[PDB]
């Protein structure tokens, strides 16, 4: 009977919560209080990328840390040469209402989708030289919120259908569906090994998934509201999570717990997008209030602010080289930030 | 010769 | 963890009253507008009342407007519904439903069929 | 019903996790940061000649 | 700058020229979001404008007086609206279609309208109200088993406004009902917005051909209001 | 992808021919196009370039005043209107596509060529021919007057194979990048002033003339070519 | 009466208007969001006012240095300087008037052809109209300041001012009429700001240009007359008032938008 299952669910929830509290010997803030604080991080808009006709939802750096897709609700993907600001490609989209894109780690493919539940895979390395749709991954029953390539043949997808799916692009079929969420899945970060991923899903829960096992291994639930953004820490053992609750939270996979909350009283709006730096020492979070804050992930201090956008920030990619953070906004502009010494 | 401010400031 | 243990239901006679109570835990209650939501047998998931996070602004469907008082204890993180003049049409599961995001005036999804920031629900049966 | 039965099965799966201490987690994250601090251009801005975005 | 780098800049400029032609089309096109419950008959509004001029979004593109309108009916999405609705910041309008006859779901429609209206990302987006199914409203008021005052106790206090221009042969009870439903949406419309966005009620039926004309006129008077506000004229 | 060239034939000195190159199976408008010619027993020589959308045109000084390169993107076709033709212009003319963006491969497809019979950096391939055996590892040297290493870091040597009856095929672009269809047998490296193409396990399909080319600055220049004889 | 505006005040007004217009122009040149047609015409207006202010600054500076005895040109080589600087002033005047007309026409198309606005007013057509304005302005100014002794010059330039005043009045009054129709629609659903704005626009326009073109008209009406002579004594007031419109039009049109305020703050 439902009441007995509800009581068993509450009991197991209390067992999980007790095991977490039992392994909460000390907070991250206590361990890092001896660390010298990071100085005032200043980043200086080394590039502004212009050509999108509308809001940008998403970006993704190439592994080359030089090419950059951004998806705009104009209905264009643009491939940017960041070093030159050159447009490498502008890809017309069948649906304007794009909400995610991913650049493949090989750079052979780019993916995008949105309010049309298709995940379109675009082949950049085409012998005809035009970019073309290689596969329309159709079978999602709600909007495509995040996509990330594991390999040129495999993409994991997240949807407004409270679901994730791994696809084999050769077939266009879900090789695994991930179905333990209850809200709209909003963001997806692949682990550095690409064996695990975390997704945050409008239920204030993050879930760790095993790509091969098809199963939820951990649910992390420190957030108060919709996790809009998720990013693995570069060690792959922790990940950060930006919420509508105006807080970022860092979760360790293994301690199964929130390590720190990144919040300040002056900040009362949702975190739109999250990325770590290459060391993990800098945690960058984009906000609805038109700017991106930099957090000391260890000390939870605002090391700085990227205050250069005019409309809602929407996406936030750090290069795999760490040489820059790119910031996209609803103002159609696409800003690349480093600093100087 | 006279260099007047603007032009036509005085008639004829 | 966001959880909403709604309580205080049961059987009641027509013309009777119930004080529904909703213990809010884990979400800094007084940043969020709060709602009561309802599902009569075989009906959709009707909204019934709304209270702003300060308590200063309130609304009701009209079908309940004189009969239901929404109330709010920000210190004890508890939402209340003093439903004071019940009738059989009020027979429903009552769900304490939180607004999605803090500080928002809109609450899109509080009636959505699945919605995460809403309680288990309280059975109210009016004879 | 079946949602609660599968939720119970998931919570059993998540109960069995071999959780580590939060202090050891924190030590691991800061050790990784210390191992990658010089390698991080955002943490330690590289010379303007090495920065490819203004050379 | 090398010969290849120069030629890549020239390709970037070729792309920017195509993107400018697309800017011309994007600004010449007016984008609309069509919202409404399953009762609303938004599907019939679509069918009208389609004929006469697992997919998650249904574009309808129609033209009135050489002006191109793209109207997006939300397709196969879940009933959790709050995330995908943020895509429609920078539409010209949201057409909100209401079933005026469905009094038990009219409060549901009012809460949807109030949420759409008060959303941070729609704070600048005006709403075209299609109060639809007005034939069925007239029938339900004349064949008056269903009493609005059972659902809206204000209706017993409400009196038809001097604004009201009922069609000839309309019973004043049908007028009072339909204008009450309108003013139930307008009391939301008028409670916040600081003039950044406005609400444009219309009484509509399926048989109406003039819905495209209504949308044309409302989009005109929205862009007019926006510009007159930018010019400190309004 | 197909490029097929027409309008060659016999013509008198001083005469004129319009070579027409017709493009099919690729986005012709998006490619810059080149004409490269080959005198009957001589190496490649670049003739003319027309950018995507015609915004840039360049010629060799041997043709600069006297050939004009043009394209009809709607008809997917390229023209070389030649005038004041000379014995020097007696050559196989190859229609060559190029696309230019970060990571592009210029010169990645060459048409079958049209033969016309009329009745600046130096690239040195110091060995005109190497006698070779199958399965041998062979290195083809090339030298440039100027260092082709540009400050963008692209070391810039191109490598082509022309098989005895085929048009040239791009093997490697910008010193070291292997072309999409080309075996991993091929690998290129160099300093910027001096270069090698290694061919790690020669097949018979690797016989032909190997041309190095620079794309640092126009006019583009080709080496004399190294023949490999099985 | 003679308001007798001295060179010192004339130069001060000219330099403050130079700075104000240089700021408006620089802000639109830097922030590429302001590369829209209406901000293009705002930039071109502010540039016309910059050239008016700078030309009159240079003119008072030249007159001051000559009056100080620091400058010793005479006859043809000084007359050519006065002629070219007066072409610069007259051209930047005619351009400023034309760009006030162009802003009025842009705003008008943006109201009454609102849905077709981006189909009608475009950056190609904006740049073409701007170029046509500067070209015609220099052509007519060279004609007028060469033929400056000819009645038809003064009459044509007055008729041009009256045409701009009629155009701009008709346009913004019709825009206010549609604003009042919308304010009535708003009141009807919900149940003077635009009159104030019209009064600032048309008032500063007429009060700042009109005394100059009144002088130029009165010349044609009064080659000799004692009462006209009084208004002729005020020509320095009328030029200072033209510089005053060069001051106030940045406030009327550029910092009339929050984006310009942000962009000025960012510098
Ligand atoms: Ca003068």
């Amino acid at each position: 009977e439902l009441d007995q299952l509800r009581q068993e669910a509450e009991q197991l929830k209390n067992q999980i919560r007790d095991a977490r509290k039992a392994c909460a010997d000390a907070t991250l803030s206590q361990i890092t209080n001896n660390i010298d604080p990071v100085g005032r991080i200043q980043m200086r808009t080394r590039r502004t990328l212009r050509g999108h006709l509308a809001k940008i939802y998403a970006m993704h750096w190439g592994t080359d840390s030089r090419l950059l897709v951004s998806a705009s609700q104009d209905g264009k993907l643009i491939i940017w040469d960041s070093y030159t600001t050159n447009k490498v490609h502008a890809i017309p989209l069948r649906s304007s209402w794009v909400m995610t894109c991913a650049y493949a780690p090989s750079g052979n493919y780019v993916a995008c989708g949105g309010l049309d539940n298709i995940c379109s895979i675009y082949n950049l390395k085409t012998r005809e030289g035009n970019v073309r749709v290689s596969r329309e991954l159709a079978g999602h029953t709600g909007y495509l919120s995040c996509c990330r390539f594991l390999d040129d043949n495999q993409i994991v997808t997240s949807s407004g259908d409270t679901t994730c799916a791994l696809w084999d692009i050769e077939t266009g079929q879900q090789t695994t569906t991930f179905t333990g969420h209850t809200g709209d899945v909003m963001s997806l970060s692949l682990a550095p090994d690409t064996r695990l991923f975390v997704s945050g899903a409008c239920d204030a829960s993050a879930k760790l998934w095993d790509v091969r096992e098809g199963m939820c291994r951990q649910t992390f639930t420190g957030h108060e509201s919709d996790i809009n953004a998720i990013c693995f820490f570069p060690n792959g053992n922790a990940f950060a999570t930006g919420s509508d609750d105006a807080t970022c939270r860092l979760f360790d996979l293994r301690a199964d717990q929130e390590l720190m909350t990144y919040s300040h009283d002056n900040i009362i709006c949702g975190i739109t997008s999250v990325s770590f730096s290459k060391s993990g020492r800098l945690l960058l979070a984009g906000y609805d209030d038109f700017n991106c804050n930099v957090w000391d992930a260890l000390k939870a201090d605002r090391a700085g602010v990227l205050a250069g956008h005019d409309n809602r920030v929407s996406c936030l990619g750090v290069t795999d080289d760490g040489m820059a953070v790119a910031t996209g906004s609803w103002d159609s502009f696409l800003k690349i930030w480093n600093g100087s010494s | 010769y006279s260099l007047e401010h603007x032009r036509w400031g005085k008639p004829v | 963890q966001v959880q909403l243990q709604e309580s205080g239901g049961g059987l009641v006679q027509p013309g009777g009253s119930l004080r529904l109570s909703c213990a809010a835990s884990g979400f800094t209650f007084s940043n969020y507008k709060m709602n009561w939501v309802r599902q009569a047998p075989g009906k959709g998931l009707e909204w019934v009342s709304d209270i702003s996070q300060s308590g200063a602004s309130i609304s009701y469907t009209g079908s309940v407007k004189g009969r239901f008082t929404i109330s709010r204890d920000n210190a004890k993180n508890t939402l209340y519904l003093q439903m004071n003049s019940l009738k059989p049409e009020d027979t429903a599961v009552y769900y304490c439903a939180r607004c999605p995001a803090p500080f928002t005036r809109d609450c899109f999804d509080v009636t959505s069929t699945t919605y995460a920031y809403r309680g288990q629900g309280t059975q109210v049966t009016v004879s | 019903i079946a949602q609660a039965r599968k939720l119970v099965e998931q919570l059993k799966m998540e109960a069995n996790i071999d959780r580590i201490k939060v202090s050891k987690a924190a030590a691991d994250l800061m050790a990784y940061c210390e191992a990658h601090a010089k390698e991080d251009p955002l943490l330690t801005p590289v010379p303007a000649s090495e920065n490819p975005f203004r050379e | 700058l090398s010969a290849e780098d120069k030629a890549a800049v020239e390709r970037s400029k070729m792309i920017e020229k195509q993107l400018q032609k697309d800017k011309q089309v994007y600004r010449a096109t007016h984008r609309l979001l069509l919202l409404g419950a399953d009762n609303s008959g938004k599907s019939t509004i679509v069918k009208q404008m389609r004929i006469y001029h697992t997919s998650g979004i249904f574009e309808t593109k129609f033209q009135v007086d050489k002006v191109n309108f793209h109207m997006f009916d939300v397709g196969a999405q879940r009933d959790e609206r709050r995330k995908w609705i943020q895509c429609f910041n920078d539409v010209t309008a949201i057409i909100f279609v209401v079933d005026s006859s469905d009094y038990n779901r009219l409060q549901e429609a009012l809460n949807d309208f109030k949420s759409i209206w008060n959303n941070r990302w729609l704070r600048t987006i005006s709403v075209i109200l299609f109060l639809n199914k007005q034939d069925l409203l007239a029938e339900k008021v004349l064949a008056g088993k269903s009493k609005i005052e059972d659902y809206f106790p204000e209706f017993a206090r409400y009196t038809t406004p001097e604004d009201a221009t009922p069609e000839p042969g309309e019973d004043p009870r049908v007028t009072r009902a339909k204008y009450f439903i309108r003013d139930e949406f307008l009391r939301i419309s008028t409670a916040s917005g600081d003039g950044r966005h406005y609400c444009y009620p219309h009484f509509t039926c399926s048989v109406d051909t003039e819905n495209a004309r209504r949308i044309f006129n409302d989009c005109r008077d929205i862009i007019q209001r926006m510009h007159l506000r930018q010019y400190e004229l309004l | 992808v197909q490029l097929v060239e027409s309008g060659g034939g016999l013509v008198q000195p001083g005469g004129s021919r319009k070579l027409s190159c017709s493009a099919s199976g690729f986005a012709f408008s998006s490619f810059g196009m080149h004409w490269v010619r080959q005198a009957p027993e001589k190496g490649l020589e670049w003739v003319a370039y027309i950018s995507s959308g015609s915004g840039t045109i360049y010629y060799a000084d041997t043709v600069k005043g006297r050939f004009t390169i043009s394209r009809d993107d709607p008809k997917n076709t390229l023209f070389l209107q030649m005038t004041s033709l000379r014995s020097e212009d007696t050559a196989m003319y190859y229609c060559v596509r190029s696309i230019y963006y970060y990571g592009s491969s210029p010169f990645d497809f060459w048409g079958q060529g049209t033969t016309l019979t009329v009745s600046d950096i130096v690239m040195t391939q110091a060995t005109s021919s190497v006698p070779v055996t199958p399965g041998e590892s062979v290195s083809i040297s090339c030298r440039s007057s100027k260092s082709l290493l540009h400050s963008n870091g692209n070391t810039y040597l191109y490598w082509f194979l022309q098989r005895p009856g085929q048009s040239p095929q791009l093997l490697i672009y910008r010193m070291s990048n292997l072309a999409s269809g080309v075996p991993d047998r091929f690998s290129g490296s160099g300093s910027g002033t001096a270069f090698t193409l290694t061919i790690s396990r020669l097949e018979a399909e690797d016989v032909g003339v190997y041309y190095c080319m620079q794309h640092l600055e126009y006019p583009l220049t080709f080496g004399a070519g190294t023949k490999l004889e099985l | 009466l003679e308001v007798s505006i001295s060179d010192g005040l004339f130069l001060s007004l000219g330099l403050v208007s130079l700075v104000e217009n240089a700021l408006v122009v620089a802000t639109i040149a830097k922030n590429r969001n302001l590369h829209s047609p209406m901000y293009c015409f705002i930039c071109c207006l502010a540039l016309s006012d910059l050239l008016v202010s700078g030309s009159n600054v240079l003119e008072t500076a030249v007159i001051l240095l000559l009056e100080a005895g620091a400058l010793v040109a005479r006859a043809a080589v000084l007359q050519q300087l006065d002629n070219v600087i007066d072409v610069i002033t007259c051209s930047s005047m005619l351009s400023s008037l034309c760009f006030l007309g162009a802003i009025a026409v842009d705003r008008y198309i943006s109201i009454f052809y609102a849905l077709r606005y981006h189909s009608i007013v475009t950056l190609p057509r904006a740049r073409r109209a701007v170029a046509a304005i500067w070209v015609a302005s220099v052509v007519f100014s060279t004609l007028f300041i060469a033929y400056y002794d000819h009645v038809a010059v003064l009459l044509c330039l007055v008729v041009f001012f009256l045409a701009m005043l009629v155009l701009m009045a008709v346009l913004y009054v019709h825009m206010l009429a549609r604003a009042c129709q919308h304010a009535q629609g708003i009141a009807r659903l919900h149940k003077l700001k635009g009159a104030v704005t019209l009064t600032i626009l048309l008032g500063i326009f007429f009060l700042c240009w009109g005394p100059f073109f009144l002088h130029l008209t009165l010349i044609v009406l009064c080659p000799e007359h004692p009462t006209c002579g009084c208004i002729f004594k005020n020509f320095n007031l009328f030029l200072a008032l033209i510089i005053c419109n060069a001051i106030i039009d940045p406030l009327i049109y550029a910092f009339h938008s929050q984006e310009l305020r942000r962009t000025l703050k960012e510098v």
